RNA sequence: CCUAAAGAGUAACGGAGGAGUACGAAGGUGCGCUCAGACCGGUCGGAAAUCGGUCGCAGAGUAUAAAGGCAAAAGCGCGC
RNA sequence: GCUUGACGAUCAUAGAGCGUUGGAACCACCUGAUCCCUUCCCGAACUCAGAAGUGAAACGACGCAUCGCCGAUGGUAGUGUGGGGUCUCCCCAUGUGAGAGUAGGUCAUCGUCAAGC
């Protein structure tokens, strides 16, 4: 799916996620946008899940973004094992979503369409979604 | 029509600044410019959220009314919620005869489907940008930015140096040898 | 230019062993037609004794020899005294002490004051 | 020698040749390098004993060898041992230098039309190389060992290398 | 897991901050390097411990170019 | 100039075949002939 | 080094790496000097050898990990 | 008060870049390498003896905001104490309060000494 090329470190800690987003909240290269109306995680099979159920539903011609980018990765412990021993080893790699996020980008098409594409979408994300159009400020 | 009714603002802080967003349904402001001291203000929100569904909102010349005395004023920045949308904060720039300002203003792209690139090659119009800042006199202050794309080809772009202007109008970007593209041609996506 | 420039990268360290030490310093310049003398009290900022070449009694027409540096040198040491000053430090400036500046100094501790 | 002749009248004509306004910024040359590099002896170090006493009788100046600055294993060589001498001319020694080099072994080189125009750099310093170490007169032909390249470097005081090529049209250069 | 290693704490800092009234051979810093340079009054270790050499007050002042950090020792 | 490790240095003899003789200065302390010169070069006067 | 919560200290079969040496000069002192890299020009090398010039200023270096330092360089060379 | 040198205070609001200008003195370039002294070669740099030429290079002075560097007011984030909620996160009362950005500033300001007015 999406990770990156290479890494400075194997493993990271879990950590917290808190505020908002005061940075990237705002429509900057399309001309409508999908955004995070509440916090959570999303995994890089969500938003290769929802990339493909997106741009299905176009199918002639529009451009298209994707404003996030999974680069934390998780661990987990395999099944009929005791705690402790070591960190348990990566299995998937995530993105840290808050309040106000904007996931996906499209333009060259109607608002009707990008509304009922976005609707497709949303519904393979486990977190609030909001449809947003593009601001001189 | 571009007229805001503002009262003065006395108390400050954090705590005062939540409390006019719950209880009164205001937004504080500041004003400042000219040859004047800053000025704190407040204003309602749904006076502020009205002006701002106009188009040319950020482009043209707003007479703020504070208390009883007028003052020409334009929108400078402005603060919404990241995840509500709603402004929060708004804050105007004094504008005075004889001083050049910097304002933001949007592009209108016309004539898209009689392009040559889009009828003949099958292209898409793909806009880069959708705003230019600009510095200029107040007098001649566009509302919006000409470009027109009729005699556009397949692979073809649009620069900042090409799109004509409005006399007395400086481009600032272009001024400061860095051209950024506004639109293209390219093929089709499938 | 590069030839000034990397002379006084040249004389740093001696005068901030100087400023440490807090001592008094005899510094000394030398150009293609001049040569002078400074006494400078303890931290760079009050001058209290000069002699150089300029004196109008010196102003003679060859003073960018060996002897011309002689005379203000001995010249240089009865002003010290009046100012009460002795034990001071030589500062060469970048200048190797070889030539001008050498027989600069051997005139300064003839004079009396003392390094 | 030469010093005289460039004062007499290679100086004087180039002040009003290029309209200046004073003397100094008339384009002179101050040094010329030979240098010559050793890409042998890599492993040998047979010839640094050898380059040294030939590129001796051209200039009459003790050379330096200088050495590696870097490992490159490419060149299966490092840093440490030598690959290359050069000398460094001033003053006299580089004008009676040149008259020698000018015309008394370089029209019996082999084959040439000239010097080329091409071989400035964007500031105004000439460089040329020679393909053969016994061109010079000053050695023999019979107890000098196999090719090598001895190069040539001029370094003027010129702004840009127009001038540069100015001050060449003096001294005979064969410029075509 | 080969990873449960670790070296013991050095108690490295500040040892006396500014105003309070220090003796000659009191340790002012202990360091790696030089965060902080000495002043007047102060002197070096080979370990770049900084140290009294007077009776006084410390200061703790930025100066000269480089944007360097001193520590010197001043007039009660 | 550092004495001892340069070796002799003078103004030999230099005459060219077409009578041509320029007093330079070089290391060979012998007078020289040359075939060829300046005045007598096909590339210096266009042939 | 991180965890370690801006003084010190602080646990886990927590996350990452090194040591069980080297040097009679790789120590002392006086004197002197600045790197990596890029571009242009130049015999066989040619992207990369040595040479000339401009820019560059520390993106080099530091016996040995990492962190903190380094222009009075703590980096580099020579005499004693 | 005016100009030039030496040493400092202060380390970009003081820097870079562009343009103009300075030889009466000073400074710099400059001539030569006999003599002290020097180059792992070279009077290039260090040094010695002055002086015919020039302000070209360098340095200084004066201009310009183009780059750099400073930079509010207001709002926002965080946060000590007390109390609430729908409690992985927030809200209220009280105290505190950035970073970024915006309006805008900047082609420095001083001290001692010596030479000429
Ligand atoms: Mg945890
Ligand atoms: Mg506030
Ligand atoms: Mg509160
Ligand atoms: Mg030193
Ligand atoms: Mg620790
Ligand atoms: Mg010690
Ligand atoms: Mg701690
Ligand atoms: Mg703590
Ligand atoms: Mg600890
Ligand atoms: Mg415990
Ligand atoms: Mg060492
Ligand atoms: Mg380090
Ligand atoms: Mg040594
Ligand atoms: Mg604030
Ligand atoms: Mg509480
Ligand atoms: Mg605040
Ligand atoms: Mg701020
Ligand atoms: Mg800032
Ligand atoms: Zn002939």
């Amino acid at each position: 799916m999406l990770q990156p090329k290479r890494t400075k470190f194997r493993k990271q800690m879990t950590g917290h996620n808190r505020g908002l987003a005061h940075r990237g909240s705002k429509v900057s290269f399309g001309e409508y946008a999908l955004k995070a109306t509440s916090r959570g995680r999303l995994t890089a099979r969500q938003i290769e899940s929802a990339r493909r159920a997106l741009t299905r539903h176009v199918k002639r011609g529009g451009k298209i973004w994707i404003r996030v980018f999974p680069d934390k990765p998780v661990t987990k412990k395999p099944l009929e094992v005791r705690m402790g021993k070591g960190k348990g080893g990566v299995e998937y790699w995530v993105a840290q979503i808050q309040p106000g996020k904007v996931l996906y980008e499209i333009e060259g098409v109607s608002e009707e369409l990008a509304r009922e594409a976005f609707a497709l979408a949303a519904a393979k994300l486990p977190l609030a979604t909001s449809f947003v159009k593009r601001t001189v400020m | 029509d571009f007229i805001l009714n503002a009262q003065v603002r006395s108390d400050l802080g954090k705590g005062a600044s939540r409390r006019l967003r719950r209880n009164a349904g205001l937004v504080p402001a500041v004003v400042y410019g000219g040859d004047k001291e800053p000025q704190s203000v407040t204003l309602e929100l749904r006076e502020i959220a009205k002006l701002l569904e106009n188009e040319a909102a950020f482009s043209h010349v707003i007479a703020l009314n504070v208390g009883g005395a007028k003052e020409t004023v334009l929108i400078k920045a402005l603060q919404r919620h990241p995840a509500k949308g709603f402004v929060m904060h708004a804050d105007f720039l004094r504008v005075v005869a004889d001083h050049k300002l910097t304002a933001h203003v949007p592009l209108h792209f016309i004539n898209e489907e009689v392009a040559v690139g889009v009828k003949q090659a099958g292209g898409e119009i793909s806009h880069t940008i959708s705003e230019v800042e600009v510095s200029c006199l107040p007098k001649d202050l566009p509302e919006f930015i000409e470009v027109d794309m009729a005699k556009v080809e397949l692979g073809q772009i649009v620069h900042l140096s090409d799109l004509k202007a409005p006399k007395g109008v400086e481009l600032v970007q272009l001024a400061h040898g860095n051209d950024l593209a506004v639109a293209n041609i390219h093929a089709s996506r499938v | 230019s590069v030839k000034k420039e990397t002379r006084l990268r040249r004389a740093r360290k001696a005068r901030l062993k100087m400023r440490e030490l807090e001592t008094v310093r005899l510094c000394v310049y030398r150009s293609s037609q001049h040569i002078y003398a400074q006494v400078i009290a303890a931290d760079g900022g009050k001058v209290l004794a000069s002699a150089s070449t300029l004196d109008k009694d010196l102003r003679e027409g060859a003073t960018g020899n060996i002897d011309a540096a002689k005379k203000v040198g001995q010249l240089v040491a009865e002003r010290a005294k009046a100012a009460g000053v002795t034990q001071v430090a030589f500062d060469r400036s970048g200048f190797k002490y070889h030539g001008r500046v050498k027989a600069l100094a051997d005139a300064a501790r003839e004079g009396g004051l003392e390094f | 020698r030469l010093k005289e002749i460039y004062r007499k009248e290679i100086a004087p004509k180039l002040k009003e040749e290029l309209q200046l306004a004073n003397v100094m910024e008339v384009p002179r040359v101050t040094k010329i390098t030979l240098n010559m590099g050793l890409g042998e002896a890599v492993g040998d170090k047979k010839i640094i004993e050898n380059a040294v006493a030939d590129l001796e009788k051209i200039t009459g100046q003790k050379p330096v060898v200088t050495y590696a600055r870097k490992s490159i294993a490419g060149f299966k060589i490092r840093e440490g041992w030598p690959i290359g001498v050069k000398v460094t001319l001033r003053s006299d020694r580089m004008y009676e230098f040149l008259d020698r080099l000018l015309s008394i072994s370089l029209p019996r080189v082999r084959d040439f039309r000239g010097l080329n125009a091409k071989s400035f750099d964007g500031r105004g310093n000439y460089s040329m190389g020679v393909k053969e170490q016994i061109i010079f007169p000053e050695i023999d032909y019979d107890k000098i060992d196999a090719l090598r390249g001895l190069d040539i470097t001029l370094t003027t005081t010129a702004r840009t290398d127009d001038e540069g090529r100015a001050l060449l049209r003096a001294f005979k250069f064969p410029f075509r | 897991t080969r990873n449960g290693r670790d070296s013991e704490s050095k108690r490295l800092g500040v040892k006396l901050f500014g105003g309070q009234a220090v003796k000659a051979g009191n340790i002012l810093v202990r360091q790696r390097g030089t965060k902080f340079h000495a002043g007047y009054g102060v002197g070096l270790g080979k370990d770049h411990t900084l140290f009294a050499k007077v009776d006084g007050v410390v200061k703790f002042e930025t100066k000269g170019a480089f944007g360097r950090k001193y520590v010197s020792i001043v007039a009660a | 100039m550092k004495a001892d490790i340069h070796p002799t240095y003078e103004a030999i003899e230099a005459t060219c075949s077409c009578g041509n003789v320029i007093k330079t200065r070089s290391t060979l302390c012998k007078p020289i002939h040359l075939d060829v010169c300046s005045e007598c070069h096909p590339f210096y006067t266009g042939k």
